[PDB]
């Protein structure tokens, strides 16, 4: 399922009608932003992992051996330990299109991944909305169509002095 | 009617070869022209020497 | 918004395709420099620095079809904003900037700090690398306000100047058969005199001003190349 | 395999409009292809005739155009608002008063900041009307 | 010579003094149009283009132009 | 002020308007008309790349929470720095 | 300017030489080294690694003179005024009376 | 023999210029227009007032209200738009025709 | 770049090229639009426009 | 090549059996490399195992060393052997350009499918195996041959120029080499003559240090796919990968005397992958072993003595010399007497031109002795 196409609508709406957001709708938008952003650590921590992974020997001794720049003590215990642990077993060193490859193509599907079912649990909380938000949601989905002036058809809930334009 | 040159100079322009001088090249072959009889008479002697020995 | 509107190139262009649909050699250049980088032989470097030869040369064609021609009265320089001239060396210098960046090799900026492991580092050094880092963005904003400048000063003072002529010439030539006619002779000699003068200055700054709006680019790029010796 | 990506899949036989096509290289061939014709950066030649025959009919086009469509607009401006501020109302008055107004208008432009500024301050006393006479 | 910026061109001397002295000058092969040769002048006896077209004429005809193009509104006005 | 009219483009022709959402609506359904197709798989490079950055900057949009006020990108006066409305 | 040679191990002065703000972070200091900044340019300087100087300054004046110096002008929040108009969370939610259509299922 | 110049159409050519000569350069240059067209494609009627007309604006005629009205009449007849409807008044239909009988 | 072609010695060598005709004819219309307009602007009856201070491009521009 | 309608048919009904036969290919030359991986990670160098980085002195890019990264397995026709090793080689080209075509699709969706009727129309890009007949393998053969003429050229002026224009050589019997390097293949190079440009190229430019555009040239000559190139180090890659296995292929050969024992048609492909003998130039059995023994003999004794082929660069060159075709002429001599500007006979000449043709006409000699005369007459008067 493709839920962007049907959403980038309902955010273009919210956008244009963001007055009537509530806390609710802005709280899940701040997780959403929250969620995009654990996704980027967590794709870019496994980038990391299977670029070192498949480094060269020479490359993990240059970069994990002498000198120390601080040379406290617990820096080069550390570079010994990754490099000991990196260099004892065989490692997959593959170079050029292969390596592009293995690094990027799970980063890139776990990104993407993480990112679509986000979206779609996006939409499900918008779905259960009780706001005009959540109406103009299921009302989307349910026609196909983004209803404008929708909270001033149903007559939304509007400040107690902003209520004469309803008074008809 | 002079394929060569031509095709040379369209290489050079289309692989980023603008210049249109060549100084080394030409130092290397500005010298170059046909020997005299007498020239020609001292290199094969030169050349029968060295076979000789 | 969207505005339709025309450069003013049309006829130009019109002369370009009858006078160049046959091959003919250019030996006059106005920036000859980007040609020529290298002086000292067997010196020879790995980076592409003869691919702003192109641009060089079509960027001189456009900017002297333009401001050289524009001295013609109502002539029109199309290109002549502010904006739209930052675009332009935006364009160029940052493309140039980037191309040098996405090399990935740090160790190019290392001259960036400037000074010896004598001076303070902190306190002179960072300083000056900072001053450094600030000039090369002044330095585009540089030469797009230079050659934008230039062009609106010169034009500005052709055209106060035309029209005091105009006035001088049409509104008191009649002094020619009054008595103060000696007068009225010498100022339009003075006139004549600085009509021909300006029209001199404006058509050298132009080519200079594109030499040095070229000689920019140049030395952006020169400030990163590196030169391997042949052994 | 729809369509070529050489130049060399030709759509037209060699000999299509080749007569007019020469007309056209002699024309352009005569002054510029010679030794003293050497170009700066390809636009500025060296044949004297290029220039004294391109400058002129250059200027006399722009003048053309700048004359009859882009002050035409300004002169149309100063009829309307000096004559009742409607173009009906300049209309209801003579080609002459036009002309009249018009060649005014070509005064104040050749006035400009060098000349008389009676032409548009109204000196105290004046019996000419004024701003708000239409108003 | 000069006219405004435009300068005539001369060509270089090849020969030296003493084989130039050698040279007989027959005037009689020479062309109509080029005979008693003038650096300073050399178009003194080229042919006209037009025949009887002055180079007044022309300078006549642009000022004519001119005071049409000022005057034809005098005489033939348009409205608005 | 006359002299500096004379730098002003002398071959305009036409101008046409048009109001952001319009265009902006209309942008949105050809993308939609494109992507639709199920021979273009969500996960596709070029679908995320029509949808991703879009959908973050809206979502950016959403969540800003500003102390000022931002006047209307399209009012019918914005000249006047005394009257944001 | 020149070509540069990244310097041998055994080219590389100790970190004990190296000197902060005040003086060396010696035993008993050296976690001080990570705290300061100059202390980290000075064996930066010294193991000829400038560019960890160098690269990160001219990178965010470019980052500030392309991306964000547009974004922090034309969507960048203001100084808030005075008199501020908080919201008083009372739009948005339903009518009384009012029946929202049926999510899907 | 084989050049890219001599040999390939134009297009083909462009998008080799575009693509494997000058490619970060091409890639600024769209970057500047998606941000001008962005950031720099707007004009109030202020603004068009002020600046957008040759001699000036001739607010005799008003253009830009005629303008605005074609749109709006094109707007309504197209999409069918009861501009008598509350919202666009702020008040009933019946009000509007005591209004209407009292003016 | 100015290094050759037809140079008319004199004014009446302008008539031995047709460039240098149309040259001239150009110079002549230049030259003598000026008395045109010393004619026709500094005419007798030349009349300033009555309503000249009803309007003028200095309150427009202000 | 151009797409056509022939090919396209072609390829659509032998698309699905070389679909298959590529799979089994592919399982075959997974074996063949599990072997050859598995004897290099056990036997190879230190430095070649462990994957020791190179770096340019002016910008400190790593590229792959040719004595470091690059190792001659002496020993191993005991595991492979030499048609297994050609196997692979054909093996990995038909796998990197179907690679690049799966990874469009991936890419694009269904949105190929057109980008791949344009594919299918051309053999330039199709794997061997989508040819199931003698005449089919012969058109697809034609048209990478075709591809590596429209490639090569480009990639050897680019190394002449770069080199010609930047640095000199330094002896004689270098200039000799360099001169005798570019000849066309018309003429037959003396591997001998031609060895010190290795070393003199060696001195300016290594493979390590080697252009993005000249590798891109390379792999165009090559049949390998540019697009998308991305950084020089992958298709870089790609070739030291393939003339590593060129290169113990040929020990192989060298050591064991194989070509001589070796059919005419095996003894073809195999100067072919080495980019010696073009097919549509109809070579038999004496030129062709003519050139692989120039081949041989470039590589030179210390191949065999230890496994070092000269400079990479310079060795492509000189292989990719037998494409670089002289540059063709056609049309009868009576030509030449035509007449090239007789469109502008009409117009005739000027004042100026005749001026010019009187002064530096038969003429010119008259002209300047009166001219010479009257100017001194006048300085004299003047003075
Ligand atoms: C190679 C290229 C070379 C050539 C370069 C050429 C160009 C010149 C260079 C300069 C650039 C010029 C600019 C050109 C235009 C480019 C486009 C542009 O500017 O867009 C900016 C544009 C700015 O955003 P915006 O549109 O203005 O909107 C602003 C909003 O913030 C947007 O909101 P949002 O929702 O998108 O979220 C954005 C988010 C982005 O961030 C995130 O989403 C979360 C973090 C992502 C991490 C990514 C992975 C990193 C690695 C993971 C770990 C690996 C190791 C694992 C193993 C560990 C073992 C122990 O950032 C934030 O909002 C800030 C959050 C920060 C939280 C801090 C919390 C406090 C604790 C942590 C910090 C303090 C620690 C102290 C420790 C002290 C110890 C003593 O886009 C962004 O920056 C955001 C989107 C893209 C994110 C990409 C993330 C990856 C970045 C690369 C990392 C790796 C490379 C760098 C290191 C290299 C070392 C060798
Ligand atoms: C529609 C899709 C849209 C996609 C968008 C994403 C981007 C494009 C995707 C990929 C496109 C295909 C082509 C990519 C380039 C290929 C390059 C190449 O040929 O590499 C060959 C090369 C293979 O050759 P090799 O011989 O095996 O090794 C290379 C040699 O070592 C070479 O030896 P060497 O001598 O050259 O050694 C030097 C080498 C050494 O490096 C390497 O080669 C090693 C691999 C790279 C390591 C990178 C990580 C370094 C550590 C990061 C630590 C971060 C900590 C942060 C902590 C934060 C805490 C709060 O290079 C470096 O030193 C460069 C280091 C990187 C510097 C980064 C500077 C960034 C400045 C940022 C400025 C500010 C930004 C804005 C503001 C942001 C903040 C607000 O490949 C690699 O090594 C890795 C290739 C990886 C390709 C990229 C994978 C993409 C994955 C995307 C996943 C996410 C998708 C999101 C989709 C969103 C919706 C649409
Ligand atoms: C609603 C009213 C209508 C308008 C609708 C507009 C819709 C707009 C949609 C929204 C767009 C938003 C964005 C707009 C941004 C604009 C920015 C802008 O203006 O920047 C200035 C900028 C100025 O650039 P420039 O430096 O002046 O150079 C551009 C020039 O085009 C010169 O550059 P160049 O010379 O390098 O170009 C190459 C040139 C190379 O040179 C040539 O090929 C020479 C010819 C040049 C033609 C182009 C110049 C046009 C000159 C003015 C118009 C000519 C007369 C037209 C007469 C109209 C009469 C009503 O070749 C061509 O131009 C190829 C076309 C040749 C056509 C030949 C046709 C032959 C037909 C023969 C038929 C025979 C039938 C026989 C039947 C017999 C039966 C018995 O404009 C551009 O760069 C182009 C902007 C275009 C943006 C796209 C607009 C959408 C497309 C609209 C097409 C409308 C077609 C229907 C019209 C129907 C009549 C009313
Ligand atoms: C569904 C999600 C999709 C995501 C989006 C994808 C979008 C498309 C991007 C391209 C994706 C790959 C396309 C298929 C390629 C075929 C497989 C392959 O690698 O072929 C080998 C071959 C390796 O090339 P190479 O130069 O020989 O490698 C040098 C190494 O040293 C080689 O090492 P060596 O010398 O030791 O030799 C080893 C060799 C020895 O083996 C052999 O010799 C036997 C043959 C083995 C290979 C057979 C290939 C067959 C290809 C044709 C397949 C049939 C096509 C049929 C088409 C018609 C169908 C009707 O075996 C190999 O080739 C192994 C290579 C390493 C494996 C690479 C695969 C990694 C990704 C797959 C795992 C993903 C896990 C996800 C987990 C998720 C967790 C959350 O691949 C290529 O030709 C390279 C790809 C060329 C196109 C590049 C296009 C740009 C890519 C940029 C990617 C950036 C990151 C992603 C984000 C993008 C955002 C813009
Ligand atoms: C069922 C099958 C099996 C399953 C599938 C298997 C997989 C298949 C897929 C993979 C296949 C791979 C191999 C493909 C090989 C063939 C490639 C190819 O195309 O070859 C050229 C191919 C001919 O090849 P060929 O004859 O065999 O010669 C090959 C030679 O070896 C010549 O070789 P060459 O090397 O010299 O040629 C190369 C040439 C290839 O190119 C071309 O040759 C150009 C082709 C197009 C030319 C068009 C000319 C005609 C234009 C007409 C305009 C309209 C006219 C008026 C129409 C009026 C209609 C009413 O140049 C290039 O390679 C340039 C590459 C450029 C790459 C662009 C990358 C852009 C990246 C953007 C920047 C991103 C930066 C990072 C940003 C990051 C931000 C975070 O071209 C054609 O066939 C021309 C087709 C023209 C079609 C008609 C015109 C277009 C129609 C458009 C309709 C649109 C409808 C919708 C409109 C909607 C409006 C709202
Ligand atoms: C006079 C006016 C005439 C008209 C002019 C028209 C107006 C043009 C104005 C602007 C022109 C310049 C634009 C330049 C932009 C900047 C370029 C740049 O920065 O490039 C850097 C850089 C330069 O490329 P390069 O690899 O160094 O070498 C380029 C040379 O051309 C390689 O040359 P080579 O000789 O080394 O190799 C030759 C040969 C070598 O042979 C091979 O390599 C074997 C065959 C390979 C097949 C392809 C393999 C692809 C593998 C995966 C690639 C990664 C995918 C990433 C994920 C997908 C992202 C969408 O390769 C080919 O033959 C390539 C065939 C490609 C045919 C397609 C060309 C475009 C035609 C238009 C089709 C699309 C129209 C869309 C719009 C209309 C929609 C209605 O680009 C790359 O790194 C390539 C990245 C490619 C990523 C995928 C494309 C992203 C762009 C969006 C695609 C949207 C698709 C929409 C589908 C339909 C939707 C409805
Ligand atoms: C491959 C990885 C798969 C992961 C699957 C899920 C793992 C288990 C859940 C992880 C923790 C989720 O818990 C997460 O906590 C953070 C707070 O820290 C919440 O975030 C909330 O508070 C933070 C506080 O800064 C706000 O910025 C954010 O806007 C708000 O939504 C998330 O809404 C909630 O989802």
């Amino acid at each position: 399922t493709k839920y962007e196409l049907k959403m980038q609508y309902f955010d273009e709406w919210m956008i244009r009608w963001r007055k009537f957001q509530t806390e609710s709708d802005w709280e899940i938008e701040k997780g959403r932003q929250w969620w995009r952003r654990f996704n980027m650590a967590v794709s870019g921590a496994l980038f990391c992992g299977l670029v070192l992974y498949t480094s060269g020997t020479a490359t993990l001794k240059r970069q994990y051996g002498l000198p120390h720049f601080f040379d406290i003590g617990v820096d080069g215990q550390a570079k010994e330990t990754m490099l000991k642990t990196l260099t004892s077993r065989w490692r997959y060193t593959p170079q050029g299109y292969g390596r592009v490859l293995i690094t990027g193509v799970p980063t890139y599907i776990l990104f993407v991944t993480l990112e679509h079912y986000r979206e779609r649990r996006r939409m499900q909380q918008y779905l259960q909305q009780n706001t005009v938000f959540g109406e103009q949601m299921r009302r989307l989905l349910s026609t196909g169509k983004i209803e404008e002036y929708l909270p001033v058809n149903i007559k939304a809930t509007l400040p107690a002095s902003q209520q004469a334009i309803y008074n008809y | 009617w002079c394929p060569e040159v031509r095709d040379r100079a369209e290489l050079e322009v289309d692989i980023t070869g603008w210049q249109w001088w060549s100084p080394l090249e030409e130092r290397r072959l500005l010298p170059v022209r046909l020997r005299s009889v007498n020239e020609v008479r001292e290199i094969m002697s030169k050349t029968q020497a060295k076979k000789s020995a | 918004m969207f505005l339709f509107f025309f450069c003013d190139l049309f006829w130009l262009r019109l002369l370009l395709c009858m006078y160049y649909c046959v091959w003919s050699r250019l030996c006059f250049i106005v920036y000859f420099n980007c040609l020529m980088l290298i002086f000292d032989f067997l010196l020879f470097c790995l980076f592409d620095l003869y691919l702003f030869v192109g641009l060089c040369l079509f960027l001189l064609l456009w900017f002297m079809l333009f401001n050289l021609y524009s001295l013609i009265l109502y002539y029109c320089i199309t290109y002549l904003n502010l904006y739209l001239l930052f675009c332009i060396v935006f364009l160029l210098y940052i493309a140039f900037l980037f191309l040098f960046c996405f090399l990935c090799d740090f160790f190019l900026f290392n001259n960036l700090l400037v000074g010896d492991s004598f001076m303070d580092v902190f306190f002179i050094r960072f300083l000056l690398c900072f001053l450094e880092c600030f000039s090369l963005l002044c330095r585009c904003l540089s030469t797009f306000l230079r050659l934008f400048c230039n062009l609106l000063s010169s034009h500005f003072l052709l055209l106060m100047f035309f029209d005091f002529f105009y006035f001088i010439f049409v509104f008191f030539f009649y002094g020619v058969f009054c008595y103060w006619f000696i007068l009225f002779i010498f100022v339009f000699c003075f006139c004549l005199l600085f009509y021909v003068f300006l029209y001199l200055l404006d058509l050298f700054a132009a080519i200079l001003q594109l030499f040095i709006f070229c000689n920019m680019i140049l030395q952006l790029i020169m400030d990163f190349l590196l030169f391997l010796l042949f052994v | 395999v729809l369509f070529s990506t050489y130049r060399s899949s030709r759509l037209v036989s060699k000999e299509f409009l080749h007569g007019p096509v020469m007309r056209f290289r002699a024309l352009g061939e005569y002054y510029f292809q010679r030794a003293w014709n050497g170009t700066l950066n390809w636009a500025l030649p060296g044949e004297y005739r290029l220039y004294a025959v391109m400058i002129p009919f250059i200027y006399f086009y722009h003048r053309w155009h700048n004359d009859h469509t882009l002050d035409r607009d300004h002169v149309e401006k100063a009829m309307i608002m000096r004559w009742g501020g409607t173009l009906e109302d300049v209309r209801k008055l003579s080609a002459k008063d036009q002309l009249r107004v018009r060649c005014f208008t070509d005064i104040e432009k050749l006035y400009s900041a060098y000349g008389p500024k009676d032409t548009y301050l109204q000196p105290p006393g004046d019996t000419l009307p004024g701003k708000d006479f239409y108003r | 010579y000069n006219m405004l910026v435009f300068r005539d061109p001369k060509r270089r001397p090849q020969l030296s003094e003493e084989e130039r002295a050698k040279v007989v000058v027959n005037q009689a092969e020479w062309p109509e149009e080029f005979k008693d040769f003038d650096p300073d002048d050399p178009y003194k006896n080229s042919p006209e283009i037009i025949k009887g077209m002055s180079s007044w004429n022309l300078f006549l005809w642009g000022v004519e132009c001119a005071f049409i193009y000022q005057f034809y509104e005098l005489v033939f006005p348009k409205s608005i | 002020s006359n002299p500096a009219d004379h730098f002003r483009p002398n071959l305009k022709a036409l101008t046409l308007y048009a109001e952001r959402q319009h265009y902006v609506d209309r942008w949105l359904h050809v993308k939609e008309r494109w992507l639709a197709p199920w021979y273009l798989p969500w996960w596709s490079p070029l679908f995320q790349l029509g949808t991703w950055y879009s959908q973050r900057s809206r979502n950016l949009f959403l969540v800003e929470n500003h102390l000022s006020y931002r006047p209307y990108k399209f009012r019918r006066n914005d000249e006047d720095r005394n009257n944001p409305y | 300017g020149e070509l540069f040679v990244r310097p041998k191990l055994e080219e590389i002065p100790p970190a004990d030489q190296c000197r902060g703000f005040f003086g060396p972070l010696n035993d008993s200091l050296k976690f001080l080294r990570l705290l300061d900044i100059k202390w980290m340019m000075n064996r930066a300087v010294a193991m000829r690694r400038e560019y960890l100087i160098a690269t990160p300054t001219l990178f965010t004046f470019i980052w500030m003179f392309t991306w964000k110096g547009a974004v922090i002008y034309f969507w960048g929040d203001r100084a808030p005024p005075r008199r501020m108009d908080w919201n008083t969370e009372e739009t948005g939610r339903l009518p009384l009376g009012f029946k929202p259509t049926p999510a899907p299922l | 023999v084989y050049t890219r110049w001599k040999c390939d159409r134009l297009p083909v050519f462009q998008l080799k210029l575009f693509t494997q000569e000058y490619p970060m350069h091409a890639a600024v240059g769209i970057f500047t227009i998606i941000f001008l067209w962005k950031h720099m494609s707007h004009c109030s009627e202020e603004t068009e007032r002020k600046y957008g007309w040759w001699a000036g604006y001739p607010y005799w005629r008003d253009p830009i209200a005629r303008r605005n009205e074609t749109k709006y009449k094109q707007m309504i007849i197209n999409n069918d738009v009861d501009i008598t409807h509350p919202k666009w008044t702020g008040c009933s239909v019946e009000q509007l025709e005591e209004l209407s009988r009292v003016v | 770049m100015l290094l050759g072609g037809f140079v008319p010695r004199r004014f009446s060598q302008f008539n031995r090229d047709p460039c240098w005709m149309f040259f001239i004819f150009s110079v002549g219309f230049w030259l003598g639009e000026y008395p045109a307009m010393m004619i026709k602007y500094n005419a007798r009856d030349l009349v300033y426009d009555p309503h000249r201070y009803v309007w003028s491009h200095h309150d427009d521009h202000h | 090549m151009q797409g056509s309608w022939s090919v396209l048919k072609k390829n659509c009904s032998n698309f699905f059996p070389g679909l298959l036969a590529f799979a089994q290919q592919t399982q075959e030359a997974y074996g063949i490399w599990l072997r050859i991986y598995n004897r290099q990670q056990k036997y190879g160098p230190t430095d070649f195992v462990e994957q020791s980085e190179t770096f340019s002195p002016d910008y400190h890019k790593r590229f792959h060393s040719q004595d470091k990264n690059m190792w001659v397995d002496k020993e191993l026709c005991t595991e492979v052997s030499q048609k297994e090793v050609a196997r692979l080689m054909t093996y990995k080209l038909d796998m990197w350009r179907m690679a690049h075509c799966a990874g469009a699709l991936l890419a694009t969706g269904g949105y190929a499918i057109p980008f791949g009727l344009f594919w299918l129309a051309n053999d330039t890009w199709v794997p061997s195996s989508f040819n199931l007949t003698g005449e089919e393998l012969r058109a697809w053969r034609e048209a990478q041959d075709l591809y590596r003429y429209r490639s090569a050229p480009s990639y050897l002026t680019d190394t002449k120029w770069h080199f010609d224009f930047h640095a000199y050589p330094w002896n004689e019997t270098q200039e000799r080499a360099w001169d005798d390097l570019f000849e066309k293949n018309d003429v037959r190079r003396d591997p001998k003559v031609v060895r010190p440009a290795a070393e003199m190229y060696d001195g300016f430019i290594k493979f390590e240090l080697i252009r993005r555009k000249s590798l891109r040239h390379l792999c165009r000559s090559m049949n390998i796919p540019t697009f998308p190139m991305l950084a020089r180090l992958c298709n870089g890659t790609r070739v030291r990968d393939y003339w590593n296995l060129a290169w113990c292929e040929d020990y192989m050969v060298i050591t064991q005397r194989l070509h001589e024992s070796m059919t005419d048609e095996e003894l073809y492909d195999y100067a072919w992958r080495r980019y010696l003998a073009p097919y549509d130039k109809n070579l038999n059995r004496e030129q062709l072993m003519e050139r692989v023994e120039d081949y041989f003999e470039f590589l030179g004794p210390d191949f065999v003595a230890h496994g070092k082929a000269p400079n990479l660069v310079i060795l492509t060159n000189y292989v990719l010399g037998y494409y670089n075709d002289p540059a063709y002429l056609e049309g009868d001599i009576s030509e030449l007497d035509k007449n090239d500007y007789d469109h502008l006979a009409s117009w005739g000449k000027d004042a100026f031109l005749r001026r010019l043709e009187f002064e530096n006409g038969p003429l010119r000699d008259q002209v300047e002795a009166h001219t010479q005369r009257l100017l001194a007459e006048r300085a004299a008067i003047a003075k």
